[PDB]
């Protein structure tokens, strides 16, 4: 990228987030998040980086909404609460109008080229929507559907997410665009889609067949104190085997660590967790 | 001039969802009221589950601050399933969770706050903003805010690199477990987390805690705003032996002048602006309930309204600064000197007006950034690698516990009652919770709400102080309501 390129607009809208979908991306090494912020997209609304704030800042995604309608990406980090008419999640106000976040995703939903629901809370419920809640956390494909609007979806879950998953379809699907145009880009994403609306590049291999421990686990020793890093992490409570992400390769935080190798896999990208990868450390 | 109210919904460049509400007359705020907008609750979420699944579960309160919730979960685990947490593993955890305190501050005061002296360049999401921002510094620092800025970002990346290291990933440690850390650190490890340190060190030390005094240098009318109660909580954090007796930051409260102690039986949380039902007003934590009451009239917030024996309490570095009143660093005697003519050794030394300001709660981070460096140091002197840091204790019938520590916002429990092996009853009180809360049942405001008294706003057009007051506080509102 170029400072001076072509640079989209996005709009990332907080629902039911805790934030960790934004940080998770913030630590992505290559393209760094500032390349990414300077030469790859224009961030033109995120509330917990903007410059502006209030209805000074929702009016500025409105003129920027109108000018590339149909055109904008949306992200969304969080879910969408649906019960008592959506005030467990306010967003804003404007004109002396609060805007929930049902509000804003039937506002925005519509005009955008694409909502990429970023996080298991936006791409399925998550923990907002688990077992307890009382809310109707709603996952973004469910409440578009349910609302009749079809603009493109993709899922790019993980709780939170790797950031080479997040900026990886971003790039993924510019470079569709680049290729074939905005609808003929969005159709070539599509088809890479897993039946769960994930990339299949980060998603379509499963954690266990790939894990370096599976020797030991098929030999049956397993480890029976988390600090004994030889055995197999499975009666620890590993959910590797019912999770497909490439976690195994990438790893984290500049490939310095993975949940595997530290303690277990929780199944964080799958479309029931929390619920049912719980409990988590036991089979 | 007459009145003007002004909501700021979003207010943006703190974490979370929260609306301000200012009253302002002949140029100040008079009257403020914050809203916690959006409710997820973790503390029904958690009922029923296996108690052991809490220190995932909690972190995902915050993205920003998962391992405070994941220390404060695994402390009350630990208390409850009777863990004797190996020494090892005492000192692993308090390396996976300094290491974020690294992180957030470094976050806090470049990616979310700088903003507010500084003109980022010409493109989203630096503009468009206020016409009348009122950013003093020179071209050259000017610039240089800028600079680092970018540079923090790299940094508080490689904070994270450190959490990971023997904290799993990050955001949402695996890492720490009832009975204590889940791997053990290896010399090579090591040697990778004090290689990422240094940098670390090297940019506080460089870089971050001189910016913010010179830039608070050229502020210094925000040194004289934001005072509030000048009431402050310190709950205690990062135990530095066995005996749950000596911590990095000890407990302590101070209001109306006096140091007193803590006893967290005096903390009461109260509904009534708060909306939850009305009949679980008042409830100590250990017998809460958390009951959405959405459409309760009256009401303006998910924050509940944590009261320490009826007094209204700010909480973070600031807090813990001034209640333990440690040395201050090196440049910052020096810079307080150069820049402002003032002597200075131990942080109170700034005084109580100037401690408890807009711009003291920056200074208090900056300082406490540098002072987590020999904290930091000092464990990785202590850590013995290759010594195992857990056991693996059986989940009990029927317990209950209590786990304290600091976020990097400020104090935060958790509580966890078990019965029939399963989480009955799971009471979280958090930083900005203290911090970004309503008014009580007697109508006393929350610290922040009572800092804004006074802001000024000498051009309603451009409120800029209003919002630059809240990030002060480096609210987390996720933290705050869960
Ligand atoms: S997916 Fe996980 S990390 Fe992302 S917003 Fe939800 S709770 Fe936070
Ligand atoms: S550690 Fe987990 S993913 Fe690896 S072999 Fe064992 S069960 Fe499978
Ligand atoms: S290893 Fe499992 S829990 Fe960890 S990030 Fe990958 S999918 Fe999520
Ligand atoms: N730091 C942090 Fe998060 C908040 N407020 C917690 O606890
Ligand atoms: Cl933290
Ligand atoms: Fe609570
Ligand atoms: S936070």
């Amino acid at each position: 990228g170029t400072l001076t390129g072509e640079r989209p607009p996005v709009f990332w809208l907080q629902g039911q987030g805790c934030t960790g979908c934004s940080v998770t991306l913030l630590n992505s090494v290559h393209p760094s998040i500032a390349d990414v912020l300077l030469k790859v997209i224009s961030l033109e609304f995120h509330p917990t980086v903007m410059a502006w704030e209030g209805e000074h800042a929702i009016e500025h995604m409105r003129k920027v909404a109108e000018k590339f309608k149909g055109k904008f990406f949306l992200v969304i980090e969080g879910s969408v609460p649906v019960e008592a008419d959506g005030k467990y999640c306010i967003i804003g106000e404007a004109n002396h109008h609060e805007i929930s976040m049902v509000d804003a995703l039937k506002e925005f939903g519509p005009n955008a080229a694409a909502v990429l629901a970023v996080g298991t809370c936006a791409a399925y419920g998550g923990i907002p929507a688990a077992e307890g809640s009382e809310t109707g956390a709603t996952a973004v494909s469910k409440f578009l559907g349910d609302n009749g609007i079809k603009t493109p979806v993709v899922n790019i879950p993980g709780c939170p997410p790797h950031p080479d998953w997040i900026v990886g379809t971003v790039v993924l699907a510019l470079d569709a665009i680049k290729k074939n145009g905005l609808e003929g880009g969005l159709a070539e994403v599509v088809k890479v889609l897993d039946s769960d609306g994930r990339p299949t590049p980060f998603f379509g291999r499963n954690i266990h067949e790939n894990c370096p421990y599976l020797d030991k686990y098929d030999e049956g020793v397993m480890s029976a104190t988390f600090t004994d890093k030889v055995g197999c992490r499975y009666d620890l409570g590993c959910k590797g085997p019912m999770t497909m992400a490439d976690c195994f390769e990438r790893k984290w935080n500049g490939g310095v660590n993975w949940c595997v190798q530290n303690a277990v896999c929780i199944g964080c990208v799958e479309p029931d967790f929390p619920d049912g990868k719980s409990p988590f450390y036991q089979a | 001039t007459g009145r003007t109210t002004i909501a700021i919904d979003p207010v943006t460049r703190i974490e979370g969802h929260l609306k301000a509400e200012v009253v302002v007359e002949n140029g100040k705020v008079v009257d403020a009221r914050l809203s916690g907008g959006m409710y997820r609750g973790f503390e029904t979420i958690l009922r029923g589950r296996d108690p052991r699944d809490a220190s995932q579960i909690v972190q995902r309160i915050c993205g920003v601050c998962p391992t405070a919730h994941s220390t404060a979960s695994v402390l009350a685990l630990d208390e409850a399933f009777g863990a004797k947490v190996p020494n090892n593993g005492r000192i692993t955890r308090n390396l996976i969770f300094g290491a974020n305190y690294l992180q957030s501050h470094i976050l806090h005061f470049y990616h979310l706050s700088a903003q507010d002296f500084v003109q980022g360049p010409d493109t989203a999401p630096f503009v468009p903003r206020f016409p009348k921002s009122d950013l003093r510094l020179s071209k050259e620092l000017n610039k240089a805010g800028v600079d680092q800025y970018i540079e923090a970002l790299e940094v508080r990346r490689i904070c994270h690199e450190m959490v990971a290291l023997f904290g799993g990933r990050m955001p949402h440690v695996q890492g720490q477990v009832v009975g204590g850390a889940t791997e053990i650190p290896t010399k090579e490890k090591l040697v990778e987390y004090a290689a990422r340190f240094k940098k670390v060190r090297d940019f506080v030390e460089q870089k971050y805690v001189p910016v913010v005094y010179t830039i608070g240098s050229k502020y210094k009318d925000m040194f004289k705003v934001g005072q509030g109660f000048k009431a402050a909580l310190c709950v205690g954090a990062f135990p530095l032996d066995n005996s749950g007796k000596k911590h990095l930051f000890m407990p302590g409260v101070y209001a109306k002048g006096k140091d007193m102690p803590f006893d967290p039986s005096k903390i009461k949380e109260y509904v009534k602006y708060s909306w939850f039902a009305e009949e679980t007003t008042g409830l100590n934590y250990k017998e809460g309930k958390t009951i959405p009451a959405p459409d309760k009239a009256g009401a303006y917030s998910f924050v509940k309204a944590p009261r320490y024996d009826g007094l209204s309490l700010e909480v973070g570095p600031l807090a813990r600064m001034w209640v333990n009143n440690p040395e201050l660093s090196p440049v910052g005697k020096k810079l307080l000197k150069d820049l402002f003519g003032i002597s200075a050794k131990k942080f109170r030394d700034l005084g109580e007006e100037a401690a408890f300001s807009l711009m003291g709660r920056h200074v208090a981070r900056a300082e406490e950034t540098y002072y987590m460096l020999g904290a930091i140091e000092g464990w990785l002197k202590e850590i013995k690698a290759g010594e195992d840091t857990v056991v693996m204790p059986a989940v009990p019938a029927s317990a209950e516990g209590t786990g304290f520590t600091e976020a990097p916002r400020g104090s935060l429990l958790h509580y966890v009652k078990v019965k029939d092996s399963k989480i009955d009853n799971y009471q979280i009180v958090s930083a900005s919770l203290w911090n970004c809360n309503p008014r009580d049942d007697m109508g006393q405001r929350g610290a922040v709400e009572e800092a804004l008294i006074g802001i000024p706003v000498d051009d309603i057009q451009n409120p800029v102080n209003v919002a630059r007051l809240i990030r002060a506080f480096d609210p987390c509102l996720g933290c705050a309501v869960h």
